[PDB]
């Protein structure tokens, strides 16, 4: 077992051992600085929504218990009223948060477009001799979209998970530090898989953007010189060229999607295996008498929740880094 | 037993099993109390190897307001205490009842499904 | 004409209420032994259906003889056959289903006590009231927008989206097979000394989860490949349609504008299509499973829940046009920005030889300002629509809870079934919320695809190419 | 456990696409509603612990905002 542990740790560290992505993300943060008030408001509304959603379940359970057992109309009405009140507040806060995030994304996109265009206007003429207009327009209209395409969802998910993980870890430490230390088995595999997938994903995203630029250049040349293509009866030729470019783009898209699906399958299998391992260890401890049934169930709930939160954090952070770094040009 | 409104209740049968002496057995049918109506008679004696006997008291209640009435046979025998030993039954006369809301909606679903199949 | 048809219908109703109500149960009780009450109910239902169908056929034949009056009466009479079928076969079908569900817990009161329900005037009225709306819905369905144009792109890909749906259904079945074979968690994990139950249940659950994961993997692969094909085909078609136009179409529509429509509008349309279609199909299947469970719980409350969904979908139908117009304006502003950028970046020697980089930047900034003013409205609408969806589903849940409380107080519904129904109805309402959130996205997709579909459907104002290719000219 | 009374068929978070969800060992008990119940957590772990944990979580976001503001 010692040999196996050493070998597995060595393999994981080989897989585990980025600066360009970090600097590009810092540049994106610098560009997003003017939207600080909107982000402050969004964070405030997110916190309020989480706080209200922590209160709704108590009254939902009260309603269920009243229905199942003795029905007291006054208690039923009070529980319904409080459930509705907290749901209303949480929904209001969630809507405000989503609107703020969406508007921040739109402002960042427009700022990116303006800065890229104003920078292009300053270049020397050799830069425009060595580049193509259709490809520049493809960058300005698609890579800018990629750079800000995830804030509303990814930011929300990341912030929720960050808010919750600390408390869940505290709870599961309160129940059983031994099983809490055991539960860290998943992190190495999670991080290694994320690293491999993120490398592949960023590469394929860059290739996709290049192919999109080539197809855009095909369209640019065909439409700009329409009277010359039509005076040689060469529209079908242009359509064939565009279809070839679109085929290349389609194959790149398929590679991206297939790799992402395989990664999701792999991480689902990892999750199932680690949960089985944790359940087996907890059952052994409970049989030995170390902890009771209720403690085991509570710890399993908390540890599975933190596992899900950590996997989501890792995946979303890697996804944001890939999307930002695919727009390197 | 579950009777129906206006239908003859089934002939109840009380079994007295493995008692000695054969004589002195009093089997009385009661409606719970008042005396249970219905033609009541007795069967012959069935002897066993150990010498005890068994009897069967048969009651035919009349056609059958009540919802949970009980028909019981009480056995008084010298070997038993003064109270005897009793065996009772439950009667249900809810043989008719209007359709429930669940039944109506289920009929609606069945109609919708069978029309969809056609 | 109409008077004769109405008289025939009234006579049929009276005959059903008088003779078929009482005579048939007696005849089929005398003919059939008491050991098969379900058989008696089925025979009575079949006889009633046959009698009503023969009467309807006779009425139709009589009405066809005269054609002087309107055809509306014949249209109404067309529903006599399905109504008669419902009347006849509502009870026996329910009895058969209940018998097949469980062989040790009969619901009874329908299969047994056959004449006590066939002749029961209350049950007769209930059967008529249940058969009328089902027959009306079936007849209305049998007698038989830009979203249709949007969805027409998925025409040749039906044979693959069907595989996707099949795999989604299989994954759902595998997901639901876990509680039905292993029960609740505490039933086996908490039991001390579990050797033939902990391992068995754990292995079965793991196998089912792995199978569901692999099925989802295959379905997602099929779906993504299909969506990539759709995207490529649509872009090619749009480009070809643009190139098939006339020479002045390119003097009204400028190069950057057409390029933005061809390359960017189609891409956004396809991305929205893929995301929302996958989401919609998955949540549709899971909502159908939840509806099955709810029906098992309480049929009445499930019907009450299904009645009120159009009330929740009212407002989106009103605001869809606003969404479409907003997105059309957004696409147009993006196209204008693309035109500015393309024109500036293609004549850089001329821009620099006059020191007019600042002016080009200002034009681009003006277009971006238009887009920004539109994005503000986009965000506000997003917030308000989220509020509306949340409030709608909350009110749905609250109303169902109140009605369930009334029913449990009245004794119509048992507490356990009510709790089960509520717990699954909450998930059903969450799925309904997801679909409600999908709807504005479809409206925005219509708005985005408006101009490219205008290109596709446009008729070039130039003569078509001929067929003459003489060997010597 | 009252959470195991019902079988969860939808993802716990509805803003996550179904294809990106995880197949969890414990359905309907690891969903945020069943786990993050303020009253139950206060009863089980105390008011002070829950308040401290929520404050730490919020201070993480406050730190992120401060870092963004330093720019």
């Amino acid at each position: 077992v010692g040999y196996g542990a050493a070998g597995l740790s060595w393999s994981l560290w080989a897989v585990l051992s980025q600066v360009n992505n970090k600097v590009l993300m810092w540049r994106l943060l610098k560009l997003s600085r003017p939207d600080l008030p909107l982000l402050v408001a969004a964070f405030f509304f997110l916190v309020l929504a989480v706080l209200g959603e922590t209160l709704i379940p108590h009254y939902s359970g009260r309603v269920i218990d009243i229905l199942g057992g003795d029905f007291d109309p006054h208690a039923f009405a009070s529980a319904i009223f409080f459930m509705c009140l907290f749901s209303f507040g949480s929904s209001l806060s969630a809507g405000c948060r989503g609107g703020c995030f969406t508007y921040t994304m739109s402002r960042i996109n427009l700022r990116i477009r303006e800065q890229l265009f104003s920078s292009l206007l300053r270049q020397d003429l050799g830069f425009f001799q060595e580049t193509k207009t259709g490809e520049l327009n493809s960058r300005l209209s698609s890579d800018t979209t990629l750079m800000s395409n995830w804030l509303p969802l990814n930011a929300n998910v990341l912030l929720r998970s960050l808010v919750k993980v600390v408390g869940l870890y505290g709870f599961m430490l309160s129940i059983s530090p031994r099983l809490t230390l055991l539960s860290l088995l998943h992190m190495p595999f999670t991080i290694a898989a994320e690293k491999v997938y993120n490398t592949r994903h960023q590469e394929v995203l860059r290739e996709i953007q290049d192919a999109v630029a080539r197809a855009g250049q095909v369209v640019r040349e065909a439409v700009g010189g329409l009277q010359t293509v039509r005076s040689f009866g060469a529209e079908e030729h242009e359509v064939c060229r565009y279809k070839e470019a679109l085929e290349q783009c389609r194959q790149l898209y398929w590679r991206r999607d297939l790799e992402r699906a395989l990664y999701l399958l792999v991480r689902r299998v990892l999750h199932l295996g680690v949960q089985m391992l944790m359940l087996s260890c907890g059952l052994q401890q409970m049989q030995d008498g170390e902890l009771t049934q209720g403690s085991l169930l509570s710890f399993m709930i908390y540890q599975e929740s933190v596992g899900s939160y950590v996997q989501t954090l890792v995946y979303i952070y890697g996804d944001m880094l890939s999307n930002v770094g695919a727009a390197e040009k | 037993a579950r009777a129906a409104p206006g239908e003859a209740p089934p002939e109840l049968l009380c079994l007295v099993s493995h008692f000695y002496p054969s004589g002195g057995l009093e089997v009385e049918w009661e409606l719970r109390s008042q005396k249970a109506e219905g033609q009541r008679w007795l069967s012959a004696l069935r002897h066993h190897s150990d010498g005890s006997v068994s009897l069967s008291g048969h009651l035919q209640p009349p056609p059958v307001e009540q919802h949970g009435a009980r028909y019981a046979c009480r056995i008084h025998h010298p070997s038993l205490p003064a109270s005897g030993r009793s065996a009772e039954v439950t009667l249900e006369v809810a043989g008719l009842s209007g359709p429930s809301l669940e039944d109506s909606v289920g009929l609606f679903l069945s109609a919708f499904l069978l029309l969809g199949l056609f | 004409g109409a008077s004769l048809a109405w008289l025939g219908t009234v006579l049929l109703l009276l005959a059903d209420w008088v003779l078929l109500r009482t005579a048939l149960p007696r005849i089929f009780s005398l003919l059939v032994p008491t050991a098969l009450p379900l058989l008696r109910v089925w025979a009575v239902g079949l006889s009633r259906w046959a009698v009503l169908w023969l009467g309807a056929c006779g009425v139709l034949r009589a009405t066809v003889g005269s054609k002087s009056e309107n055809a509306g009466a014949q249209g109404w009479l067309a529903a006599l056959k399905p109504l008669a079928a419902a009347l006849g076969l509502a009870l026996p079908g329910l009895a058969l289903f209940r018998e097949l569900i469980s062989w040790g817990a009969p619901g009874s009161a329908d299969s047994t006590r056959l004449l006590h329900w066939g002749s029961h005037p209350t049950a007769f009225v209930v059967s008529y009231a249940a058969a009328l709306p089902a027959a009306a819905l079936w007849h209305k369905l049998g007698s038989l927008n830009p979203v249709r144009r949007l969805l027409g792109c998925l025409g040749s890909e039906t044979r693959r989206l069907s595989l996707f749906l099949v795999l989604v259904v299989l994954s759902s079945l595998g997901e639901m097979a876990i509680p039905f074979f292993t029960g609740r968690l505490t039933d086996w994990i908490l039991q001390d000394g579990s050797a033939d139950t902990f391992t068995r249940n754990l292995t079965l659950m793991s196998i089912l989860t792995i199978a569901s994961a692999v099925l989802e993997f295959v379905g997602d692969g099929i779906y993504n490949n299909t969506m990539g094909h759709v995207h490529s085909h649509l872009q090619g078609e749009v480009f070809g349609a643009v190139l098939r136009q006339e020479t002045e179409f390119f003097q009204q529509n400028q190069t950057g504008n057409i390029m933005s429509r061809v390359t960017e509008d189609t891409s956004t349309l396809s991305d929205s299509l893929s995301e929302n279609l996958s989401l919609f199909l998955w949540y549709l299947v899971r909502g159908l499973c939840l509806l099955g469970i709810m029906l098992w719980g309480s049929v009445s409350l499930t019907m009450v829940t299904l009645i009120t969904l159009p009330l929740l979908f009212l407002l989106p139908k009103k605001v869809g046009k606003w969404y479409q117009l907003l997105e059309v304006q957004v696409r147009e502003s993006l196209a204008k920005s693309s035109q500015v950028a393309i024109e500036a970046l293609s004549a850089m020697p001329t821009v620099r030889s006059f020191a007019n980089e600042e002016g080009e930047a200002q034009k681009f900034r003006e277009k971006l300002q238009e887009i920004k003013t539109l994005n503000q409205k986009e965000a506000v609408a997003y917030a308000v629509n989220s509020w509306t969806t949340s409030i709608s589903c909350m009110l749905l849940k609250v109303g169902i809870l109140y009605i369930g409380g009334q029913l449990v107080t009245s004794g119509a519904v048992s507490s356990g079934n009510l709790v089960t129904f509520v717990l699954y109805q909450m998930q059903f309402t969450q799925a309904v919320e997801v679909l409600l959130s999908i709807y504005p996205r479809v409206q925005k997709a219509v708005g985005s695809s408006e101009k490219i579909f205008e290109y596709l459907d446009r008729t070039p104002r130039c003569p078509p190419s001929g067929l003459l290719t003489p060997l010597h000219l | 456990l009252t959470c195991q009374r019902v079988r969860r068929l939808l993802p716990c978070d509805l803003d996550i696409h179904p294809s990106h969800r995880l197949l969890t060992l414990m359905n309907n008990c690891v969903c945020d509603g069943a786990v993050w119940n303020a009253f139950r957590l206060i009863e089980r772990h105390g008011f002070f612990a829950v308040t401290l944990y929520l404050c730490c979580g919020i201070t993480l976001l406050v730190v992120i905002l401060a870092l963004l503001c330093s720019i």
